[PDB]
């Protein structure tokens, strides 16, 4: 699963949105074998470029911006369009946060890295001596959880005007609080070993 | 010297089979004019002895027949290949009496029944050399071999070369093995993908392979075969899983026909039985919402909600019940080995416990193969929507553009020549006068044209060698973008490359660009902002770099192009606005995008005035020397230039009920756009008169025409505004009736210009502000 | 002449320079800083 | 190492060194904190390779110098004949492939180990020097008459050195598609070279890798390079050495061109001889 | 100018002329004594008719001479058959081309 | 347009034919929901008892393992791994 992320570095496509999947699935349940089985393999390899494709991977994701919003609030009151069609709502998809999934895999992926609890994952995820190049990933997610929070600190000083908030407005914000859900603990199991 | 004495020179063979590969290097690639030539060197019976020998040796072995293949029948096989996924069945007589079991809950033998696919045919052409020379050709096709004597000799050497194989030779024919069962089976793949054999002597070929379940010897996938024969074996089973796939979508779409044969008169029934039912008040229009507010693709998913909003009765709702669960079983679901489900199931794993692979192929192959079956219904259901149907009155149109589309695809993986400009060009003016091309927009879709015509745009994109091809590829594409408009959208995330190669004579690339943004407004404001910093990119250079189509030409300096960037805001005017209602967000991001770029703007507010080019243009254009001195003019470029400019900053404001109500910024692009641009200086432009003919008639391309005067007028209306009098007295001073008499005087190309200026513009400029 | 490039450049043969001391004994110790050394070019092989 | 921050200094005149794309070095007497540089050590395993072609680098120049003295004025310095014919078999050794007998996991990594290996040698030279030398040498044809400028040992060895010459010049273009695209510009002098009668073993498989590897140098061969390979076909016996090239000159990336198709059949097909 | 000897002994009763279908079981070989065209290969009869400019103009006069189960020989000589270049991968310039025919049936 | 755009016998049977399937697709085959993957896998599993040999599903594993570490700087997208990723995910 490891070497087909690591020969990306830099492509957001649709197939590693199947290949976390697929990590979700083989590193759920809290195993062991699974942990030392990578932990020696990735550590007598000697090739970076893995956790560059962690570097490049997260950051390519979309915010809750507010001049990519306004426009899809008026097209979205536009149903029925002429010449015999419908909107294609499916086809055009939610263009703010349309990278939902991707880093919401990808963070419980880094969850369920660590989630048991053995902690040379931990100085390994930050300090690699036996690598020549350190990427330090848990700065880099509290950049995005800062990012995060200027984007929907923004998004909420956007609608304080109004009182009563209606509905689409805020299934954009449960899509990005759902997120946030697994953002907020990914790096609590970084910090909950001894 | 006999080639049966090869075998033991041991260097005379190793020569003859590589000049057969060289002899199928030069046919190849759909190139048939030498395929023609080397039909005299080597010919038919030559072929059909030979191959029917046996005492030959192995690469040779291979090699003729790998040789009688690429020379004759590998041009008709890539047509048919390339057309086998798309599905269109025409609604003839005989797709209404088509059942998925044989009638007489088991299961058919794949492959045979009956098919009607629209597919060409493959244009044989008798091949003969006293015939006389022509002068350039048009076109030249595959030599005709007789292959009513070929179609049994296809299968007898598979039927005792499998007794052969099951006496268990220690010395077979031709060395070994797999020289035994290598050349022929890939054979009978090529006409077995290619469709020669009927439909009872495929029988015999699934008597072969397996003779225990396929009954209505020993069989061919129970012996222990070598690891390089047996790929063409996975592509024959995937050629019948394809027709097997063939069959269920034929099903279907002969119950498409009977669904809506049941229904539209039970339709008209239900419409003449409350039309008359006037006992209900407030529920009336309720059911008559089903009757006249729906889309049509939207009844058909509000017809079939019967699963555990339905005022459709009781006898008409389990034909399809029946339906869909006997698709469910004759799928890998049995709904609640004996067939070819369990045949190749207990195959691959057969194969893989067996002995460790060695290839890359045949491990991706069958891999690719079991799970087909397996998701059969997966396969289908991203197999179906590429699917299509058409009335059988049109196949004699249809099947001209399926020859054509087997043509541009025959053509793609040749490199362009000398002389492969014009069979393009004619083959893609072939669609356009053959009346599908507008009736149906949504099945070129399915079959794929859409992108084939431009990637052989960036092969001869990426200097340019081709000058006739790049205006008739956007020529088709143009026409492509305004038949529908869920065509549109197909072409947007091409955006990035379709406007990267445009910075020619006759049309250039951007003309599909700006047809990417016309006619609606949820692909107009549907742009991503980075998009668009690229064209004023190329404003920015043309606005001091000059131009490489004057100084080649011999015609005077300027230090900027005005024709250049002329046509890079026609796309940008068309991108903000479209019909007749303003964009909110892309109205705000391109007046700051474009005030901070320098460059951008012309040479004299960069400061003279405005009329100060203008003047001198004018004089320019009129002096012979100072300008060109066929087509191109600097004097009418540098005028059409300020036209292009002046008017998207017209209508790039926002409207007026955005001006009275709390928009902060709204008002702000206003202030700076009166700011920059002043006032006095339209007046000028206004008031100058016209050399309107009198008795001669001058020149469109080197006069001020009211094309450039149909901006400032517009420029006047809404962003500058008029609220007193003062200024009313004098905008109609000189601005209009001067030269609104200078129409009467003569009330012909110009007068009727001018009147397009007249009862485009002036008019709702002063009926908007009669009161 | 000698120049700074980017990264391409950076893969190259003749980008690298190595390390020696004036004096023969032990020269292939843990130096500090304060130490007069040479700088090496290994491809043409001219000192700088 | 990273930790450094650090800058090379004077110990006499007692001022550092940066610039004022390329950015040339200077004296500079400001200076500013744009020299804390950080002290990165590459790769290993090729220092040694960056030092050899060095040595042989200096033996190269060597040769250049020793060559040209008797080539303008006729004879009737002492070259290293048995140091330059023993130099380049252990090249040979050094540019072979590895064979196809190992697995996909080491041989790949060893592969694109020698591609970049090569491709850090062709900014240093490594493919002007070899036709930089053998522009003067191919200039005499006879063995012994016309080779009698430098002497008998270099008589005796008039073979030894060009079919190790083309071997290293095969095994430069052997795969990689990099380097063989700039010998598209002078596409006349290999395939001018042919019926030289020495040194045929060469050029034919230089000739064979030149055609696989990058489809940029195939739209040059028009009709006036094309029957020289025939020439050669004719006149140095039936070899699969001559086939397969036009059988790999006509097709590239699965696409042809006709205007290199039916140019063999004007010529080769209809003599029938 | 073609020479014409014939080989076997026909009919003498039907020479073709304009508006008349014709089928000759040709054979070719060139003056170097190699074969490059046949009909024996096809075991099919060629179709033409004389008039129609279809065959070259040294075959269209000695096509129109002969009679039913008449064998001749015809040595063209290359002036009146693809002189200056020909037909590419087939004959190469000004080479002889020698036809050894038979009228099958059809006058 | 909604008040009065024409019903659908007015348009012919060919045009309506096209409407049944692409609406077909998003209502009967859109919601079967079954676990055909569970029956492949357990036989490319228990294909190791026959009568250290590489098993079926390790075939597949170790070549998508160096299917990807070739000589490119962008990957394959390939036809069969977003289904199969899927499947024993």
């Amino acid at each position: 699963v490891l070497q087909m992320i690591s020969a990306c570095k830099g492509e957001t496509g649709a197939m590693v949105s199947s290949t976390l999947k697929l990590g979700i699935s083989i590193l759920n349940g809290g195993n062991a074998e699974v942990q030392q089985k990578m932990l020696d393999y990735l550590k007598d390899k000697k090739e970076v470029g893995f956790f560059q494709s962690i570097q490049a991977l997260m950051q390519t994701c979309s915010v809750l911006d507010l001049n990519a919003f306004e426009r899809q609030n008026k097209a979205e009151g536009l149903g029925m369009v002429n010449e015999d069609g419908t909107v294609i709502n499916r086809q055009n998809g939610e263009k703010v946060m349309a990278d939902d999934e991707f880093t919401q895999d990808l963070f419980r992926f880094l969850q369920l890295l660590c989630e048991g609890h053995n902690n040379d994952f931990q100085n390994y995820l930050r300090t690699q001596t036996g690598n020549t190049t350190t990427i330090n990933i848990i700065i880099c997610t509290v950049d995005y959880l800062l990012r995060l929070q200027e984007s929907i600190s923004d998004f909420y000083w956007y609608y304080s005007g109004k009182d009563v908030i209606e509905e689409q407005g805020k299934r954009n914000f449960s899509k990005a609080m759902s997120v946030a859900k697994q953002v907020f603990n990914s790096l609590t199991e970084y910090i909950q070993g001894p | 010297m006999d080639i049966l004495e090869l075998s033991e020179r041991l260097d005379l063979q190793r020569f003859h089979s590589h000049t057969l590969r060289l002899y199928r290097a030069v046919c190849a690639l759909g190139n048939n004019r030498v395929a023609h030539a080397l039909c005299s060197h080597v010919d038919q019976a030559q072929l059909l002895h030979a191959l029917e020998d046996a005492h030959l040796p192995g690469p040779l072995r291979a090699g003729y027949y790998d040789l009688l293949i690429s020379i004759h029948l590998e041009s008709a096989c890539r047509s048919r290949r390339s057309m086998l996924s798309e599905y269109i069945v025409p609604l003839t007589p005989e797709t209404r009496a088509i059942t998925l079991f044989p009638p007489g809950r088991r299961h058919g033998l794949p492959g045979v029944g009956v098919t009607t696919s629209l597919r060409p045919p493959h244009h044989f052409s008798p091949p003969c050399f006293v015939a006389a020379l022509p002068a350039e050709a048009p076109a030249r096709l595959s030599p005709a071999i007789p292959l009513e004597a070929l179609r049994d000799k296809a299968l007898r050497m598979l039927g005792e070369a499998v007794r052969d194989g099951g006496q268990h030779a220690r010395d077979p024919v031709g060395g070994s093995v797999e020289f035994q069962f290598v050349p022929v089976l890939k054979l009978v793949s090529t006409l077995l993908v290619m469709g020669i054999f009927g439909d009872e002597d495929v029988k015999q070929i699934l008597k072969m392979i397996e003779p225990e379940v396929f009954t209505e010897e020993e069989g061919l996938l129970q012996m222990k075969l070598p690891e390089s024969v047996k790929l063409q074996m996975c592509n024959l089973l995937e050629y019948f899983c394809d027709q097997e796939l063939q069959h269920r979508v034929e099903s279907l779409a002969a119950f498409a026909e009977r669904y809506v044969d049941k229904l539209q008169a039970n339709q008209r029934s239900r419409y003449a039985l409350l039309m008359r039912a006037f006992t209900m008040s407030a529920a009336e229009t309720a059911r008559r919402t089903r009757e006249f507010r729906s889309p049509p693709q939207e009844q058909i998913n509000m017809l079939l909600h019967f699963k555990d909003d339905c005022p459709l009765p009781e006898d008409i709702r389990q034909d399809l019940q029946d339906f869909h669960q006997d698709l469910l079983a004759h799928c890998g679901i049995q709904l609640e080995p004996q067939s070819l489900q369990e045949l190749v199931s207990h195959m691959v794993v057969r194969w893989a416990q067996e002995d460790y692979v060695q290839s890359p192929e045949l491990v991706r192959a069958m891999f690719s193969l079991l799970h087909r079956q397996y998701d059969g219904l997966g396969e289908l259901l991203r197999a179906l929507p590429r699917a299509y149907t058409i009335s059988p009155s049109s196949v004699e149109d249809t099947m001209s553009l399926l020859e054509c589309l087997g043509q541009i695809r025959s053509l793609l993986i040749v490199q362009m020549g000398p002389q492969e400009e014009n069979l393009m060009i004619q083959s893609i003016g072939n669609i356009m006068n053959n009346k599908v091309f507008y009736q149906h927009p949504n099945l070129m879709r399915a079959l794929g044209m859409h992108e084939t015509v431009m990637e052989v745009m960036v092969n001869v994109l990426g200097e340019i060698r081709f000058p006739k091809m790049v205006t008739s590829c956007c020529r088709f594409l143009c026409y492509f973008c305004r038949i529908s408009r869920q065509n549109q959208r197909s072409m947007f995330d091409h955006l990035s490359y379709l406007l990267e190669n445009s910075g020619m004579q006759g049309s250039t690339p951007l003309d599909v660009a700006a047809a990417s943004v016309i006619d609606n407004n949820e692909l107009a404001l549907a742009l991503q902002e980075q998009d668009l910093e690229k064209v004023v990119s190329y404003l920015a250079g043309c606005g001091l770099q000059s131009c490489p189509m004057l100084l080649a030409k011999g015609y005077p300096d300027i230090g900027w192009n005005p024709c250049g960037g002329e046509r890079y805001l026609d796309f940008l005017r068309f991108a903000v606005f479209v019909n007749g209602e303003s964009v909110e967000e892309n109205a705000n991001v391109v007046v700051r995008l474009l005030i901070r770029k320098p460059e951008c703007f012309g040479p004299a507010l960069r400061g003279s005035g405005l009329l100060a080019a203008i003047e001198e243009a004018i004089r320019i254009s009129e002096d012979p020397a100072r300008d060109g001195p066929n087509r191109v003019h600097l004097g009418h470029a540098i005028m059409s230039f300020y036209a292009a400019l002046i008017d998207l900053l017209g209508r790039c404001a926002p409207e007026m009920h955005l001006i009275q109500a709390g928009k902060g910024e709204a008002l702000r692009i206003r202030a700076i756009l009166r700011s920059l641009v002043p006032l006095d200086d339209l007046v000028g432009i206004i008031s100058l008169p016209l050399q309107i003919p009198t008795l001669v008639q001058p020149k469109m391309s080197a006069s001020f025409v009211p094309d450039h005067k149909a901006s400032m007028v517009l420029f006047l209306d809404r962003v500058y505004g008029i609220e007193n009098q003062d200024f009313l007295l004098h905008v109609l001073d000189v601005g209009f009736l001067p030269d609104m008499r200078a129409a009467a005087s003569l009330d012909t190309e110009m007068a009727l210009a001018l009147n397009r200026y007249l009862c485009l513009a002036v008019l709702p400029l002063i009926t908007k502000c009669a009161p | 002449l000698v120049y700074y490039e980017g990264g391409a450049v950076c893969t190259h043969a003749r980008s690298l320079w190595r390390l020696e001391p004036l004096r023969i004994s032990w020269s292939g110790s843990h130096l500090r800083w304060g130490q007069p050394l040479r700088i090496r070019h290994v491809t043409t092989g001219r000192y700088l | 190492y990273g930790e450094s921050l650090c800058f090379v200094q004077h110990v006499a005149s007692g001022l550092w060194l940066t610039y004022a794309l390329k950015k040339k070095a200077i004296l500079h007497q400001e200076g500013h904190m744009d020299d804390a540089l950080f002290l990165t050590r590459c790769q290993q395993e090729e220092s040694q390779a960056a030092r050899m072609i060095h040595s042989t680098a200096g033996l190269y120049n060597q040769f250049i110098k020793g060559l040209d003295s008797f080539s303008g004025k006729p004879r009737g310095p002492a070259l290293p004949i048995e140091a330059v014919i023993l130099s380049l078999q252990d090249l040979i050794g050094y540019f072979e492939p590895p064979s196809e007998e190992l697995q996909h996991e080491e041989k790949q990594s060893k592969l694109r180990s020698l591609r970049n290996r090569q491709s850090l040698f062709q900014e240093e030279g490594m493919l002007s020097l070899v036709l930089n030398c053998i522009d003067r040498l191919n200039v005499y044809t006879t063995a012994a008459h016309f080779a009698e400028y430098a002497g008998e040992e270099a008589a005796e060895s008039w073979k030894e050195i060009v079919n190790l010459l083309y071997e290293l010049l095969a095994s430069l273009i052997r795969g990689n598609r990099a380097n063989c695209a700039l010998f598209s510009t002078n596409l006349d002098w290999v395939v001018s070279k042919l019926d030289r009668l020495e040194a045929s073993s060469g050029i034919l498989e230089v000739l064979y890798c030149v055609l696989i590897e990058s489809p940029e140098v195939l739209n040059i061969i028009q009709e006036n390079h094309i029957k020289s390979i025939i020439s050669l076909l004719d006149k140095h016996g039936r070899n699969h050495k001559v086939l397969d090239v036009l059988c790999s000159l006509c097709v590239c990336n699965g696409v042809a061109v006709r205007s290199n198709q039916d140019l063999i059949t004007e010529n080769l097909l209809p003599g029938r001889e | 100018g073609v020479e014409i000897e014939t080989i076997s002994p026909g009919d003498g009763r039907t020479f073709p002329k304009k508006g008349q279908t014709c089928v000759v079981h040709y054979t070719g070989m060139l003056q170097n004594g190699k074969k490059f065209d046949s009909s024996r290969d096809r075991n099919k009869p060629f179709k033409f008719r004389i008039g129609k400019q279809e065959v070259i103009k040294g075959f269209e006069e000695g096509a129109a001479q002969m009679s039913l189960g008449q064998r001749a020989k015809l040595t063209c000589t290359p002036d009146v058959a693809y002189g200056a270049t020909g037909h590419p991968g087939v004959i190469p310039p000004n080479a002889t081309l020698i036809f050894d025919v038979e009228l099958l049936n059809l006058e | 347009a909604c008040f009065r755009m024409t019903p659908l016998y007015n348009l012919p049977t060919h045009r309506a034919c096209n409407m049944f399937l692409e609406s077909y697709k998003a209502a009967w085959i859109l919601t079967e929901d079954h676990s055909f993957e569970d029956r492949m896998i357990d036989d490319l599993s228990k294909a190791g008892e026959q009568e250290k040999k590489p098993d079926p599903l390790h075939q597949l594993v170790l070549h998508f393992s160096r299917t990807a570490l070739t000589e490119k700087s962008k990957l394959d997208e390939d036809y069969l791994y977003m289904a199969y990723a899927d499947i024993m995910a």
